[PDB]
Order: C-alpha cells, then sequence, then structure tokens
C-alpha cells in the first residue's frame, strides 16, 4: 500500500510528455503544409 | 523525462516483484501451520467422535 502510490504519481510526466509532442506536431505540419503549399504556387506555370 | 518516469516505474515493479515474493512464502508458511491445526484437530475428538 505505500508501493502503490508511487506507480501513482510516476503517471502524470508521461502523459505531458505526449501532450508536448502532440502540440510539436501541430506545429509542424502547418510549417510544413504552408511551406509546401507556397513553393507549389510559386513553381506553378514557370515552365512558360 | 519520459525515459526517467519509465525508469522509476521498472524500479517500483521490482519492488512490488519482492513483496509479492515475500507474500506468497510467508502465506506458504502460514497454510502450514494452518494444515496442522486441521490435522490436529481432525485426530482429535475420536473420544467424542
Amino acid at each position: 500500500a505505500d508501493l502503490m502510490p508511487r506507480m501513482v504519481a510516476v503517471m502524470p510526466a508521461q502523459i505531458q510528455s505526449m501532450k508536448n509532442q502532440k502540440q510539436t506536431l501541430l506545429n509542424q505540419y502547418q510549417v510544413q503544409k504552408a511551406q509546401q503549399d507556397q513553393n507549389m504556387a510559386m513553381q506553378e506555370n514557370a515552365t512558360a | 523525462t519520459s525515459i526517467d518516469s519509465m525508469t522509476e516505474m521498472m524500479n517500483i515493479q521490482t519492488e512490488l516483484a519482492a513483496v509479492s515474493q515475500s507474500m506468497a512464502d510467508k502465506m506458504a508458511q502460514t497454510s502450514d501451520d494452518t494444515a496442522d491445526v486441521r490435522d490436529h484437530l481432525a485426530d482429535f475428538d475420536d473420544f467424542f467422535r
């Protein structure tokens, strides 16, 4: 009964790491999507 | 940070394993004693059987 609370208190640290990773993934998606779409818009009809 | 948390979790799991082993051994000894008690009680009362 003394060991159990230690395992309980271990958990929250990992969830914060997962949340931060999700935020990083969303920001990365936005940045790379914008870059790719901008490049495709600029390079369109450049073979004229 | 996640690696640190997992390492702590593994240490706690090892401690739980040790606790479980100690509990199993002590319960085995207790069951042996209770079996002795039951054998004594069953062998008794033959005067009253």
